[PDB]
């Protein structure tokens, strides 16, 4: 709406698409690990049921 | 000096601004009292020279910045330079007539409106709910001749 | 002919439901279809971001398809310019759609109306 300097657009939802993807699953390889302000990494969606300890 | 002499004239009596007499011009800038100088004004426009006393002019109303408008028909972009010099206070009566009617490219509200060669019938006609023009904006164009069919589908 | 009234119903709503400079970019290249990008830029003499977001409606609405006037450079190397080739329907089409989007943003709204229900 204010502007469009076309290339941090591209960046700017490519940001956006990058906390989407790691909210369902914050463990991705190739990619990298979205933190805490612990520095620790974010309990995504998917590492609750993972493995043990898990929801099944 | 000949063309230098003559020109510092031109300046001083620019500053008037209006037809003094040519000897005055002659003795207040002290210099261009020579033959060349005066002859020099009779032969520039800076000093528009009429055959009367002593003349020095240097060639007004929206009215001419009315058929200026259109008179930039198919022509570039014109700035807002002939107005300042020629009718003061250019971005008063560039939005005075406004709607189109003495259109111009406001540049920025700090660069004092630097413009293109503007002319229109609605022109801007802001009266136009901003939110409708950012819903006529919020219309989304789909695709190619799919389109044909829908705005044919869309009732059009 | 109708394409000077196609022009001219161009310039209406790019000032009807427009600002001013928007038409502005239209009569530069309609002057020539096939025109290189700087000489509008050149003639206006003005900035970038006095030019990009006006060149985004112009291809937001597909007015002006800027087609890559390629030509041959003397020094054997790349060489284009944006010459809006016009695509007068379809820039209309979606025009057409678009006004009757916001007729629908009416013809649904006759529903939203004078006598209290709720």
């Amino acid at each position: 709406h204010n502007g469009a300097p076309h290339h941090a657009i591209e960046e700017a939802e490519s940001l956006l698409q990058f906390h989407v993807a790691t909210y369902m699953d914050n463990d991705i390889a190739g990619q990298p690990q979205a933190l805490q302000k612990s520095g620790r990494p974010v309990k995504s969606i998917r590492a609750r049921l993972k493995g043990k300890e898990g929801r099944i | 000096h000949d063309s230098s002499k003559l020109l510092w004239a031109t300046e001083y009596i620019q500053k008037k601004g209006k037809p003094v007499l040519v000897n005055e011009l002659l003795d207040y800038l002290s210099m261009k009292k020579d033959d060349k100088v005066i002859e020099l004004l009779k032969k520039l426009d800076r000093i528009e020279f009429d055959p009367k006393k002593g003349t020095f002019k240097y060639l007004h109303s929206p009215s001419e910045l009315l058929k200026l408008l259109r008179s930039q028909v198919t022509f570039k972009g014109i700035s807002c330079k002939d107005l300042k010099d020629g009718w003061p206070q250019c971005d008063e009566t560039i939005n005075q007539l406004e709607e189109d009617s003495k259109i111009l490219v406001l540049r920025t509200k700090k660069d004092k409106t630097p413009r293109y060669v503007w002319y229109n019938s609605g022109g801007n006609l802001k009266c136009i709910d901003e939110e409708f023009v950012k819903m006529w904006e919020n219309v989304q164009l789909p695709q190619f001749a799919e389109l044909p069919r829908k705005l044919q589908d869309l009732g059009l | 002919p109708i394409d000077d009234i196609v022009k001219n119903l161009l310039k209406f709503v790019v000032r009807g439901f427009y600002g001013g400079s928007f038409v502005l970019v239209l009569d530069a290249i309609l002057f020539h279809s096939v025109l290189a990008e700087d000489d509008l830029k050149q003639l206006l003499s003005i900035n970038k971001t006095e030019l990009g977001p006006l060149i985004a409606r112009l291809r937001s609405d597909r007015l002006i398809s800027i087609h890559k006037q390629r030509e041959y450079p003397p020094n054997s190397k790349s060489v284009e310019r944006v010459y809006y080739y016009v695509k007068y329907p379809h820039a209309i089409d979606a025009i057409k759609w678009k006004v009757h989007q916001v007729v629908q943003r009416l013809k649904d709204d006759l529903d939203k109306n004078s006598e209290p229900n709720g």
